[PDB]
């Protein structure tokens, strides 16, 4: 089940999954960061874009690493 | 070619594509065909005053491949 | 939110959103792998006991990896 | 010491650790202390028939340190 079609909220609750990263499910939820987006993104956005830590910004681009390795 | 559109061109062409609440920071800041496809991605993610999905699909599958 | 007191459904949940892993959460919720036993869980134990082919048993188990790390 | 245990003294060990119904599998195959003690990780995952979450546990937290 592609990460492609996974929605916004579907996004949100996977990062929320995630350690260190249950406050961070939000922000992604509000940018409107639905499957297709979120496999658009790298480690710089979250850090520089989003204002996200070093350390969660890394286990949520490695999660995106392997989802687009997926598709 | 769309380095020849109207800032009226940039709105329509991203109404017909899905972006509706979008194409108004086309109108807002002018930005006509031209300055469109020059726009650098961080200038797409941060200096239309739009959300960051939308900004992300608006640059990766519009303004770089136009 | 530490994955040490996540329940056995919340880990079978968490497969579940890794791609190519849908299959494999209704296994771990039935061998009661919460999320102080999936600590406890190396890739050769998917791959050998649980008969889960390596791709997703790699996924699964970089997951264990990151999970261990922020305990 | 452990090594000394019991049948019954195992099983009473896990009863009281909260593993009641892995408890039985000790009982089943009459393992004492010393079998207990002696068993290797594998022999423990898929040689009780017990669930494997239990399993992991009861090799982690009591064999390997008992």
């Amino acid at each position: 089940g592609s990460v492609s079609k996974w929605s916004t909220d579907e996004v949100s609750e996977f990062i929320q999954s995630l350690p260190g990263c249950e406050e961070h499910g939000k922000v992604f939820k509000d940018e409107q960061i639905d499957g297709e987006a979120f496999l658009l993104m790298t480690q710089t956005d979250i850090v520089k874009i989003m204002s996200i830590k070093e350390g969660p910004a890394e286990k949520i681009f490695n999660s995106i690493l392997m989802f687009k390795a997926a598709e | 070619s769309p380095v020849e559109w109207t800032v009226m061109d940039v709105v329509e062409y991203f109404t017909e594509a899905g972006f509706p609440e979008q194409a108004t920071a086309f109108q807002e800041q002018e930005i006509d065909g031209k300055s469109l496809l020059r726009m650098q991605r961080t200038d797409v993610l941060t200096g239309l005053s739009i959300r960051l999905g939308p900004a992300l699909k608006i640059y990766e599958h519009h303004i770089k491949v136009l």
